Parts: structure tokens; sequence; C-alpha cells
DNA sequence: TTCCCAAAAGCCTAAAG
DNA sequence: CTTTAGGCTTTTGGGAACTGTCTACAT
RNA sequence: AGACAG
């Protein structure tokens, strides 16, 4: 070829990312500070530490964890074990990591772990098996899918769906939507759904909530049910949110009320714990919210400081997204690349497991004998690659016959479903509204690249996408434009 | 197609302990060779390895210069990979503080060999 | 316680061881018672308481394982059900077939090792198994008959072929045996229950693949030869009981050993006959 | 050029058995053995036994997979291949009258299994 | 004529063994000596994941050689034979305790567990022993209440031995309200045929192979259903295995616990290891695993040929007729069969001309045929043309040609295209079966099997050649008839 | 995972001693 | 009048393509 | 049970 033409096609030919060509999930877990030596996946767990630190029995310092030597890194791995030192021949590219606590000055038995050490083009050797490490596509605070709100949380997974529920205001029928979330998993006369409502019922009082989360006054216009109690509001001081409250109390109300007699006990809070008494399981959800949901809902645009607050958003924002959606679930901007979060997940779960039942067994005075037991119980060796390649999706083995990455190595995206794969379910794909058409496919990801992991474009990853520090998904103006337009076109009706 | 012509590696795996013991394929009978060297051309039946049980009480019938070079395809343990196949590298890992060593004396030069120089690079690793 | 146881549951482990448861418761218771118661215281416171212680124881025882690893009990989940288990065979049964219709054979298996035999010999033989198929077969037998009959017919398939088969083999090999002039050996192989200085070197320059020896009190020792404990595991073999000999007359009377009672009396010198049988198949095979 | 470039073909004259016998798949150690692959191909699945029992009588179909199955009968057949003045074109493969039916097998489990129970299938008088 | 199921008289099947009957009553366990014991009748060991190479042995691993066939070996007192070849026989016997009448087929309590055995309640439990706690105001049903109160107020005795005994008025009174209220009259018959056949005095545990335990690294792998069948046979070791002999009540306790653990076994084994996708009834019953069988790409030959031609090539050759070259090799030439193994091995990735000679005379010695027959098979087997025979007419001299060479106008008859799709071949060892197979032959699928009298569109040329056709026939290479004529 | 489809549970209503 | 039969509505559970290759697996 | 081939 003449290479002035090659300079000329170099010159017409706009460069891909190299933050997405050599890896992102490089980037985003084997990069070094300049200021400190210390990879992302080192500041990941010290996150995850320090976020865990509120719950330590004051003196249980985290003092953070250092880089073990390849002679402890050995010594470590092939140990006595019943005078059979054995040892795993296998390249099993690996990392050792040491975290160090200290109490009241004086420190601890290092408690030493195996990292993945991933390499340029999202490669691991893993028990000498080469496997190829794909990011995964996570919505950044929560989804919106086909009829509810999924938000995630370090412990519990849950969702917020709505059904419709009738009440006689000024003594005609009206219809109002009443907002649920089952949170008590063992839960798995007509059969309701655990309301939003039934929760700030069982927490606070009935005149308490309507008084904290809005203002209006409450009897015993007026409200009552539909097929006693009485309920009356002033006739100016009127919102939806209280609206959807009496909804779902009459929801709450309407099919049980065997164990309603003398109405004032309504204002209590024994009777609403009854009717749904695990005060174990009401404190966990009260204290079941930690700072990476807090920083993630005020990223989306959501002002959360506790639970409380993010029910309160969402029977009264969010609640926008359950009915008639502005955003898309079939879209993919705004989304995460995530790449730690599902890595980490078995580390992430021993962690917070650790610090639960470590917290829950007493708050009186702690040994050193029973701090050390407790570390060599919690933070074991393979505590976070036990699980990579049978719990993890991301992690998928590697068949490419070729020297370059882009085509099946760097280019592939993983759904959260696809992610976990310890389902092993098959959704079929076809009688989804999440699998539509949108133009989104053609910024992030690629259509006509069609293998039958994902038929549609959200399989893989576009090459040339623009995505910002911290693995956000930006948008790129120019091509944005035609973008727009082709959208419209997808929902013409 | 002969413009098109794929190349190909691949990698045979033999273990050999007090369970068998190499058989000679690839050497004379005065020199005992029991998988090619680096660079070397596999026969042209592509076998390598062939490792036989052992058994005391069979020396004479199965541990003879004859019956070693011999491979029975039965009762014995080969890796058949593309015949005329340039090998291009070995590894090869020793327990070497076993006091019995269960290769009898003889069958092991290329194994001492290339564990040599291979002792000899991670030692230098290791000094480095 | 128852318761416680128841309650627781157981586981398986228881159952382980055986035882128842128832027874356881018773035882426881026883245881417581025883133881526681016784122881315581018472018273115281512181312490516781017784118761617681116781318761625681128872638871523790228851548881136981826691404480223581081993000794544990695992529920496996299991393309299908009776194959989820990874335990083969060795040998194609095939393989076992073909072994056994060819060692049906004597004739051509004895020409193969040496051209130069008697038929009147491999008559005798067989008329002789047809006989002595009735009784059992005996380790000294067919580990010599693994020995002479090795660049016709694999060892290890006298550890898969049926009896008749083995028989006719033993055949075989006593009729190489006679024509060689082993005949004190040869009269060992159709039979029913009832190292000098020389030798060493010649043997181990047709053997010089040794095994090991451990290092008695620090000081290494010079390896021993296969072979030699091989011969040694054949004579403990023919001198372990007395026997019977059922085989052709001409070859009892060659044999130089006659005796009025029916038995066959094992000679003093017979590990040096074995030794030079051995000699005879190193110098044959390299 | 693309990848399945062959190299994976699997012919079978005899394959190794299970201590329960039937054929079984090719562990590492053991399908790196053999030049070409040894597997035994699953040519008679349920379809494929449909296919039989409807085109052909169901005896035939039976045939074979007693043959497969039982490995007495497929010692017989290789006996029957090296005993033969014409190893193609062989009269009767396995002599029935030597070996009866019903030997196979999986059949021989799955009916003692059911006589443990206290039942067993059987022909209607 | 039908194939229905039959009930097994366990007594008859005990007393046919005629062999080695030892019983899982004397196993009094807690000890090494009789634990071993137990787990060498019981649980057929893999000691580690390796191929085993005990072609014949006894029940114990101590007989590996194989002319030792029928020898009682002294150890077990059990005859040698094939491991491949063992017969499948139950491997233990189970008796009736001596303060039990009887024991009760385990058919009859599976039959009696859909019906009896309730959520709210167990009705054969508190039928049969006396050890079943429960409460009436917690059944949480009205009509399991209703058939509670009806039980309780008919008052049976809750003995073993009474069930057993009185089991005509029992089995009546279950029929007669509301215990089974369906299948009555279908039940009914079938206890009143098989009234002796119910309650067997002997009772077979089933076969070693049943039962699989493999010892390798990090434990010894078992399977979930064994489990309720061990500790079935346990309880009744349990029955003998007691320091202060157990009372009549207690042992008809123990043997009704021990029952209902086989009975829950049964079922569980049933539904699981049969009933399943992958199973025996599914898996290996139907079909599983041919031998002399190969599977290889698709690539054919576009010359003039015979539809019933085949080609074969040289390493799919060699392996597939492994003892076809052996008998031709030790027929010609003074070769025996280890060299006759090891030279068709060798020369299976390298051509000679005797291997290629051997594959012409084999082909030419299957008389009257166009060569060896053989099965071709290509997945998913929808249509009739999916399977069809070809005859085997050369293996090819390439060792390069991993292909198979399938006839040009046989391709329709299957989805097959030469995309890059293996195909299977099941070589036809006998001239009987070759016979039996001419009935799916391709020319059983050119009368289309939906038109009355019309060829079926498989058979129609392919493209390359119908496009040839047209290029010839369909050109102007004439004037028109008025002046041709003209 | 989600849709198919049969089998057992459970419930109101109705007929005979 | 009391005590069960009968048929409709709920709930639950087994089941959901064929062949072949490869991959995963102790603390 | 995940990918790939048809
Ligand atoms: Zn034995």
């Amino acid at each position: 070829p003449d290479p002035f033409l090659i300079e000329k096609i170099r010159e017409n030919t706009p460069c891909m990312n190299p933050t997405l060509a050599n890896g992102i999930t490089v980037e985003h877990t084997m990069t070094r500070d300049p200021n400190t030596g210390v990879n992302m996946t080192r500041r990941y767990i010290d996150s995850l530490f320090d976020i865990s630190s509120v719950l330590f029995p004051d003196g249980f310092k985290y003092e953070g964890n250092r880089a073990c030597t390849p002679l402890k890194h050995f010594e470590e791995i092939t140990r006595e074990y019943n005078a059979k030192r054995i040892a795993n021949i296998a390249p099993t590219d690996m990392y050792m990591i040491d975290l160090m606590f200290s109490y009241k000055g004086e420190m601890l038995y290092p408690r030493p772990m195996l990292l993945p050490a991933f390499k340029r083009g999202n490669m691991v050797t893993i028990n000498g098996a080469k496997y190829i490490g794909s990011p995964v596509l996570t919505d950044v605070g929560f989804s919106v899918l086909n009829d509810s709100i999924f938000i995630p949380f370090r412990r519990t997974k849950l969702t917020f769906k709505q059904t419709d529920h009738h009440y006689m205001c000024n003594g005609q029928r009206k219809i109002m939507y009443v907002i649920w979330s089952q949170i008590h998993n063992e839960m798995a006369r007509p059969h309701i759904e655990s309301c939003l409502a039934h929760y700030f019922f069982c927490q606070f009082g009935v005149t308490q909530t309507f008084k904290q989360w809005a203002n209006v006054d409450v009897k015993c216009n007026i409200y009552s049910s539909a097929t006693e109690m009485v309920l009356v509001i002033p006739r100016h001081q009127e919102s939806i949110f209280a609206t959807r409250l009496i909804a779902g109390f009459w929801y709450v109300v309407d099919a049980f009320p065997m164990r309603f007699t003398r109405p004032e006990y309504v204002d209590s809070t024994n009777l609403w714990r009854v009717i749904l008494n695990i005060d174990s399981h009401l404190h966990s959800f009260c204290n079941s919210l930690d700072e990476m949901t807090i920083e993630e809902l005020k990223t989306v645009g959501v002002n959360v400081s506790t639970i409380w607050e993010l029910l309160y958003e969402i029977m009264t924002s969010l609640a926008h997204h359950l009915y008639a959606t502005d955003i898309d679930e079939t879209s993919m901007y705004g989304k995460r690349l995530t790449v730690l979060h599902y890595l980490m997940s078995e580390f992430n779960y021993a962690v917070s497991m650790f610090g639960y039942m470590f917290q829950s067994r007493r708050d009186r005075e702690w040994t050193v004998q029973e701090l050390n037991e407790g570390l060599k119980r919690s933070f074991k060796l393979q505590t976070a690659i036990k699980r990579l390649t049978v719990d993890h999706g991301e992690l998928d083995t590697m068949s490419n016959p070729n020297s370059s990455m882009l085509i099946k190595g760097t280019s592939i995206l993983v759904t959260q479903d696809r992610a976990k794969t310890a389902k092993a379910h098959n959704k079929s794909l076809i009688n989804d509204s999440s699998r539509i058409i949108h133009a989104s496919i053609a910024e992030v990801g690629q259509y006509k690249n069609q293998p039958k992991n994902n038929p549609d474009g959200r399989g893989r990853l576009n090459m040339y996408t623009k995505v910002g520090p911290t693995g956000l998904v930006e948008r790129r103006e120019e091509v944005r434009e035609i973008i727009d337009n082709a959208q419209l076109m997808f929902r013409a009706k | 197609l002969k413009r098109m012509m794929p190349t190909s590696y691949s990698t045979a795996v033999a273990n050999a302990g007090r369970k068998a013991f190499f058989l000679n394929m690839y050497g004379d009978d005065k020199i005992y060779k029991p998988f090619p060297d680096i660079g070397d051309v596999i026969r042209p039946d592509g076998v390598i390895f062939a490792i036989r049980d052992h058994d005391d009480d069979l020396a004479p019938a199965e541990m003879t210069p004859r019956a070693l070079r011999t491979l029975d395809r039965t009762f014995d343990r080969a890796v058949i990979g593309t015949p005329g196949a340039k090998v291009i590298d070995i590894d090869i890992w020793r327990d070497e503080r076993v006091n019995p060593s269960p290769t009898p004396t003889g069958m092991d030069a290329q194994l001492v060999k290339y564990h040599t120089h291979l002792s000899s690079y991670y030692r230098e690793l290791l000094k480095i | 316680v128852k318761f416680c146881v128841e309650d627781e549951a157981p586981t398986l482990a228881n159952l382980y061881r055986g035882m128842s448861s128832a027874e356881v418761p018773d035882i426881l218771q026883a245881k417581v018672m025883v133881r526681r118661l016784t122881i315581l215281p018472l018273n115281d416171a512181t312490s516781h308481s017784i118761v617681s212680n116781m318761f625681r124881y128872v638871k523790s025882n228851l548881n136981p394982a826691e404480r223581s690893t081993a000794d544990r009990v695992n529920d496996k989940r299991p393309t299908s059900f009776i194959e989820s288990h990874k335990t083969k065979q060795r040998v194609t049964p095939g393989d076992i077939v073909a072994y056994n219709l060819d060692a049906l054979d004597v004739v051509k298996l004895v020409h193969k090792i040496d051209d130069t035999v008697p038929v009147e010999l491999i008559q005798e033989c067989l008329d002789c198994v047809a006989v002595t198929a009735t009784k059992d077969i005996y380790p000294h037998q067919i580990l010599l008959a693994q020995w002479v009959m090795h660049k016709a017919f694999p060892a290890r398939a006298f550890s898969h072929i049926n009896k008749n088969a083995v028989n006719h083999l033993l055949a075989a090999a006593q009729s190489l045996m006679w024509h060689w002039g082993f005949q004190q050996v040869a009269v060992f192989m159709q039979v029913e229950l009832y190292i000098q200085i020389k030798y060493k070197d010649v043997m181990d320059e047709l053997y010089p693949h040794q095994r090991q020896q451990r290092a008695i009190n620090g000081v290494p020792v010079a390896p021993v030869n296969i072979a030699g404990i091989a011969v040694q595991s054949a004579h403990a073999s023919i001198r372990s009981s007395n026997w019977i000999y059922h085989g052709p007359d001409r070859l009892f009377k060659e044999a130089e050993q006659v005796t009025q009672n029916k038995v066959l009396v094992v000679p003093a010198t017979i590990k040096s006959v074995i030794t030079e049988l051995v000699i005879h198949l190193g110098k044959l095979n390299q | 050029l693309l990848e399945k470039i062959g190299e994976d073909w699997s012919a079978a004259a005899s394959v190794k058995t299970q201590p329960f016998g039937l054929p079984s798949k090719l562990n590492n150690a053991d399908r790196a053995s053999t030049p070409g692959r040894e597997t035994a191909i699953r040519s008679f699945g349920e379809s494929e036994t449909r296919s039989y029992n409807c085109t052909v009588g169901p005896g035939p179909t039976a045939e074979i997979l007693d043959q497969t199955n039982n490995p007495l009968a497929h010692a017989a057949v290789i006996e029957s291949w090296l005993t033969a003045e014409k190893p193609s074109s062989v009269p009767v493969a396995v002599d029935r009258e030597k070996i009866p039916f019903g030997g196979s097998r999986p059949v021989a489990m799955f009916d003692h299994l059911l006589e443990c129970s206290g039942i067993a299938l059987e022909y209607a008088p | 004529m039908g194939l229905y199921a039959k009930v097994v008289d366990h007594n008859e099947v005990h007393d046919q063994f005629t062999g080695k009957r030892i019983y899982a009553n004397d196993y009094n366990t807690s000890n090494s000596d009789e634990k071993e014991e137990f787990d060498r009748h019981f649980y057929s060991h893999f000691q580690d994941s390796e191929a085993i190479e005990s072609s014949v042995s006894c029940d114990c691993r101590a007989i590996e050689d194989a002319h030792k066939l029928g020898v009682i070996c002294d150890i077990c007192n059990t005859p040698v034979v094939n491991t491949s070849s063992r017969p499948i026989e139950p491997s233990m016997w189970v008796r009736t305790p001596k303060h039990v009448r009887s024991l009760i087929n385990p058919r009859l309590i599976i039959m009696l567990t859909g019906y009896l055995v309730t959520k709210e309640f167990d009705f054969l439990a508190y039928l049969t022993d006396t050890s079943y706690r429960y409460d009436v105001e917690s059944i949480g049903s009205k009509e399991t209440r209703r058939k509670v109160d009806r039980l309780l107020h008919r008052g049976f005795e809750r003995g073993l031995n009474h069930f057993i005994d009185n089991f005509n008025e029992i089995f009546q009174f279950l029929l007669d309200a509301n215990i089974i209220s369906n299948n009555k009259s279908e039940f009914a018959q079938f206890v009143a045929q098989n009234k002796d056949k119910l309650f067997p005095k002997y009772l077979p545990v089933p076969s070693k192979l049943c039962f699989v335990a493999e010892s390798t690294t990090s434990g010894t792998y078992l399977d979930k259903p064994i489990e309720a069948a061990i500790d079935a046979t346990l309880t009744f070791a349990s029955i003998d295995a007691s320091s202060v002999p157990l009372s009549p009540i207690k042992a008809q306790n123990r043997t009704m616990r021990g029952l209902r653990l086989y009975g829950q076994f049964y079922e569980i084994y049933a539904k699981s290891r049969i009933a399943q996708k992958p199973g025996l009834a599914r898996r290996h019953m139907f079909g599983a695993r041919l031998n002399a069988t190969a599977r290889a790409v698709i690539t054919s030959i576009s010359d003039p040929h015979d539809y019933d031609e085949l080609h074969i090539p040289w390493g799919v050759g060699c392996q597939l007729l492994k003892y076809h070259l052996t008998n031709k090799l030790k027929a010609k030439f003074n070769m025996t069969t280890r060299e006759a193994f090891s030279f068709v091995y060798e020369n299976v990735l390298q051509y000679n001309q005797i291997i290629a000679d051997l594959f012409k005379e084999l082909i030419a010695e299957a008389a009257p045929y166009k060569g060896m027959g053989c099965t071709f098979h290509r997945n998913p087997t929808l249509q009739r043309g999916s399977t069809q025979q070809f005859f085997i007419t050369k293996v090819k001299d390439d060792i390069n040609d991993n292909s198979i060479s399938m006839s040009v106008l046989c391709l329709k008859a299957p989805n097959a295209d030469f995309d890059g799709d293996q195909l299977n071949l099941t070589l036809m060892p006998d001239v009987y079966l070759t016979k039996a197979t001419e009935r799916i032959a391709p020319h059983t699928w050119v009368l289309s099997i939906d038109e009355p009298h019309e060829i079926s569109g498989n058979l129609e040329l392919q493209g390359p050649v119908v496009e040839t056709i047209i290029n010839w026939a369909h050109e102007k290479y004439l004037p028109p008839l008025e002046e041709w004529l003209k």
C-alpha cells in the first residue's frame, strides 16, 4: 500500500478510546495513583472498610492493607495443614495483600488475601485457565423495569412495585395507586402485599406519620373505606402524598379488619407490627442504608440521607417512574460500566457479614483472642476468589484465535441478570420490554454484532464510546443529534 | 490453500512417577530419549511419552531394550499430536525429595537436563 | 434432642458412618448424658445454662463438617446420571477379544518368538493342554509365560484373557523353553498343585535400567536390577509348594529328574536356570 | 479461515467401558491419547430410536441397542469381525441362540430396580 | 397385546436366589469390622479418579486375574464374574425382626403414601407405628380434620402387627368414607387380587451398582436419593444393634420407620434418576453411545457417482475399520494381533499402500453391495431422510481430508448443507442389519408422504446443476420455428 | 425465568335416613 | 334436621430440542 | 449449566 495513502486514511479516521480498547477492567482494577502507589482494588477495599467502620467497638481501627512480599506470598499459599505442605502448581495470576487492623494502638495478626491481578486486555489466568474479565453495564442509582423501581443495597436487592386500590371520598369512589415492596424474604382474607405506607404506620404512629411527612391531620374532606373509621383532612391542605398514604392505609385495613376493634389503637405501633413481630428485621430495615447508595442517589438527582427520606421520595417524587416514566428501560445512556463491585461481590459480602455478626454478638469488651478468631473465620485467603469462576458471569473463558483483543476479548458487555449467572435462567428475551430497539445501541454497543448471548446490540461494547472518570457512560454530542431523530422513529405510532 | 495454512500450538502433558515410567520413542538402543528435544520433529506417527506402568515382576518382559522402544497400543499411555510438528519448548517439574527415585536408572537423561536448565533459570530469578 | 435433629436438615455428612437416620437422636441423647450433664457447674451464673450447653453440643455433633479436606461427604449434583462418575476402564474390550482369538493359536506365536522350533513339540504341548485345561493356573506359570512370550503376545493381556488362552500360551512358552534348552523350567509350566558374578554382569549389561535404592545410614547404596528381583519372585513362587507334573513324557525324561512318587521335585540349581532363561530372553529381545 | 476446521472426527470401532457396562465420555488424559478422537457418538437418541422403531421393525433397533448396551453382544460382534474369512458381509453378527435378548445393562438395571420395589413390567397374557 | 405391571412376590425371589444369602439385619455396625463389611457389600467404591485395570474381579479387589472365572473367592464366598457383565442382583436382604409379623411391600407403601400421607396429618404413620405425635387442633384444613376425626372415632389399634393381620378391615375402612376418595374401584380390585403379594417376609436391598461412592481429593462424592435407602437399611441394623433388646412396640416402630424410608427412597429415585430428562429410561433404555460409530464434517463428491455411495476418509476408515484391518493383516501377513494393532494405529495419521489395499479388498469382498453398509444421521432427526443408509466405497488417500463424501442427491432429505456441519455414521456389523436398514435407504423418501401421487421435493436438483441446465436448455441457439422452417 | 397444563385441595350446595 | 356426595374454583408441581467440543471443581 | 458448531 502507498504510505501516503495510509497516512491520509489515518488522518481521515476517528481514533477509538484508549480507556476502552486497552481494557476498561484494567483501568478500574489495576491502576495506581501517582501520589501513592495503590491499586484500584486496594482503594476499593479501603473504601469498603471505611464505610463499615461505623460498626466498630471504639478502638478496633482498620489501619489499612499492605502488599505482601512474594516470600510471604509463597509461605502463606503453601501452609502445613496437617503435615501436607500442599502447593497448587499453576500460573494462577494473582497477588497477595494483607489487611491490618489496630486495637488501642497495638497490632493484631494481619489477614492475608489474594486478588486477581488483571493483565492488559482484560486477561486473567486462574488455576491455569485463561479468563476474560468483562465490565457490567449497571444502572447508576436505580433501575426502572416493566412496572417496578429496582434499588440494590449492599445486603438487599429491593423492588418497589405498585397496584391499584379504591377509597371513598365525599361519598364518591376514587382510585389511587398503592406502592408496595416485599422486604421480609421469608414471606414467600384477601392476600395483600407490604405497602410502604404500611411500613410508615408500623414504625411511626399514623397521626405522627401524617404530621411528620405532610401538613395533613387525621381524625380516626372525608376519606372512608370501600366495601369503619373516618379520616378527615383540611379542605385546602391536600396533596398527592397524603392521598397515597390514605390509599395504602385502606389497602392494609379493608381486608384485615378483624384486628381493628377500637380505631384509636391505629395510632399505636405494636398493633401495626402485629398486622405486619420481627423487630430485628424492622431495625435492619431502618439501618439498611449505606454511603454508596446515598452517593449514587445524589448523583441521580435524589437527596436521600435516611431510608425514610428514600421512602418519602419514592412515594412522592420517584413514583412518577412507576406509571409514566420519562426515562426508558430500553436505553443505555446514563449507566455505569462497573467492574469492581461485581468482582469483589464475595469480598463485599464477607465484610458485610463480618461487621453484622461482629456487632450483633455483644457491646462489651473485646479480647484480642476473640478478635483474632473472628478475623480468622471472616477474612480467609480466597475469600474474594473462591467464587470467581463459578458465581461470577462477567469472567468468561477465553477462546480467541486472534492477536486482536478488540473483536472478542475487550468488547464484551454483560447485563446484570447475565452478570450474576448463578440463576441459570432463560427469560426467552422476546416477551421483554427491556430488549426493544433503541438508538442508544448505536452509540453504546454494536448492532449487527449479534452473538447468541445477546442477539440484540447490548451484548457487545461500542469501542468509540465516550466514558468519563469513574466509568460513567457519557453522551457524545454530535452524533447525538442524528441519534435523537432515530429514537423518534423507533417510537413512531 | 498453501497460502492459507493456520499455525496450531498445542501442549502435551505427561506425568511419570511411581505409577509409570517413560518409554523410548526418540532414541536408539544406545541413547534413551522419551520425548523430542527443543526444535526436534515428532515421529511420522505422532506419539510422545507412551508411558508404561511400572511392574517389577514383568521386568524381563516390558523392560528389555526392544520392549521399551516397542509401543503396545493397549496397556500403554501415549499422547498423540500432529506428526511432523516442530517442538517449541518443554517444561519439566520434578519432585526431588523422594529418597527412592521411582524412575529406574538410565531413563532420566533429558528430564534431568531440562530440569537443570529450568532450575538454573528460576534460581537466577530468585537470586535477582 | 429429636426436635433439634428435625429442625436441622441432616447434611449428607450424617450418613458418613453407615447409621440409620432413626438412631441419630438416641446416640446424641446418650452423648449429652455421658459427656455434658456430668461436667457442668450447676451453681455458676457465669456458666452457660445446662440447656444452652446441650443445644450447642447437639448442633456441633449434627454438623461436624463445619470443623474439619478429605474424607468428607459431598453430594455431587449430576450428560446423564449413570455416566456422571469419571471412572473408566484401562483396556478396550475389543482388544481383549482380539487377544483371546490370538492366544488361541500357538504355532504362529512360537515361530514369531523363534522360527526354528519343531512342530512336534507344539503338538505334544497342545495334547498336554487338552488334559491340563481342567486344573487351575498358578502365578509362577503365568509369570514364566509372560516372560518368554512378549515379542508376540503382550504380557499384561495375561491378566485379561480367558483360561483357555492362558493354557495355550503356557503350552507355547513350555515349547519355547524346551527347544531353547531350559528343560527344568519347561517342566514347571503345565503343572498341578499338590545371582553369580558372570550372571550378574551379563544381566546388568542386558538390563541397564536398575531400580534405585534408599541410602542406608546416609551413605548412598548401589542400585539393584529389576530383572533380579523378578527372578527372585519367580524362584520363590516355584519353591512355595510342591507340584505334580502334567506334561510331555519326553520332556520329563530329558529333565534328568525322575521320582517314583508322583511329585515334581524342584532341582537345587533352578534359580540359575531361571537366570539363564532371563539372560536368553534379554539377548533375544535387544 | 475459520475455526471448526475438522480434526475433531471421532471414529471408534470399540470404546472403553465403565465398570457398569456402558460407553462413557473421554477425560482429558484419555482423550488426548488416540490419533483422532475415539468417542462413542450418541447416534441413537430418542428421536433416532423413534425413527428406527417406526421405519424398521423394533426388532433390529432393539438388536442394535442390545449390541451397544450389552458388553457380551459387542464382544460377540468383534469376535465375528475377527473370526471371519470376510470381515465385511458377516452372515450373522451375534448368534441370538448363544446370546439371548435381555442382557442389556440399562434394561437389566431398570428391571432389577423395579423388582426391588415389588413390580415388574411383563407382557400381557 | 400390551405391557402391564405385575406385583412380584419377594418370597419367591428370595427362594429362587439359591446362592450366598447375607442379611442386613446382622450388621451391628458401631465398630470398624462390621462397618467395613457393610461398606463392601453396599457402597460400590471408586478409591481414586483413575481408570481401573481389573476387567474381571470378585466382590473384593484381590482377584485381578480374568482366567479365574467362576472361582469362589474364599474371602467373600462370591464367584468371580466380569465387571462389565456383572449380574445385577439385590446386594442384601432384610427379614422380619423377632417381634414383627411381616414386612409391607414397598409398592404398597408408595401407593398408600399418595393418599394416606398428607401435609396436615400422616394417616399411615398414625395407623402403623405408635411413636407418632400429632395435634388435632393444629390441623389447618377441614377435609383432613374430618378424616382424622372419623379415623379417631373408628378406633383401630396402632400396632404394625395389628395393621398387617387385620389389613382387610382397615383397608375397607380406608375405602369407605373419605380417606382415599378416588380410584376406589381399581385400588380395591388390586388389593383383592394381589393380597398375598403385598406382605412379603423378606425384602431385597438393591444391587451394589445402584449405590456409588467416588472417593477423591476433597472427600467422597455420593448422590442424594441413595441417602434415603442407606437410612432404611441402617434402621433395620439398629433393630438388632441394641444393647437392650427392644420391646415389640419399639421393634414395630423401627420396622415401620425403615419401611417408610424404603418407600421414600424408591419414590424419589423413580422421580429423579428415571423420570428426569437425563436418566435411565429416557437416556439409556432408548439408545446411548453406540460402538463402531464415527462423526465428521460432511464434505462430498461433485463427481459422477451413485446416490448410495459414501467415502469415509483415512483416519475414520482406519479407526472405524480397526478390527477389519486387523483380520486382513492377520490373514494375509504373518503378523501377530499386537503387531496388527501397532501397524494400524501407527498408520492412522500417515498413508501407506498396504492399508489402502486392505480397504479396497474389504469393500470388494462386500460382494452383493456397493460397499460396507452403514447408516448416516443428521441432527436433529426430523424426517425420514434425516437417517439414511449408505454404502462405504473408498477411504480417501489424502490424510488432510477429514471429510465424508455423501451423495449430492441425498442432501435435501435432511437439512444438510456444507457450511461446517458434522454428521454421524454408524457401521452396520451384519448382513441382517444391512437388510433391515434397507428400509431406511434413500429410495424410501422419494414418494412424498404428504401428496398422493407426487415425488417429494427433497429429490429436486441442487442450485448449480439447475442453473447449468437452465443456461443450456433455455438459450436462443436456434431461430424461431417459423424462421427455422422458412 | 415464565408459560402450560393436569392433578390434588378446598369450598358451597344439595339429597337421603 | 344432620351427614355426607358433586361440581366449580385455587393452588401446586413437573416440564419445557438433538448431536458434538470446551470450560469451569479442596482450604 | 455457560459458550460455541450445525
Ligand atoms: Zn473376594
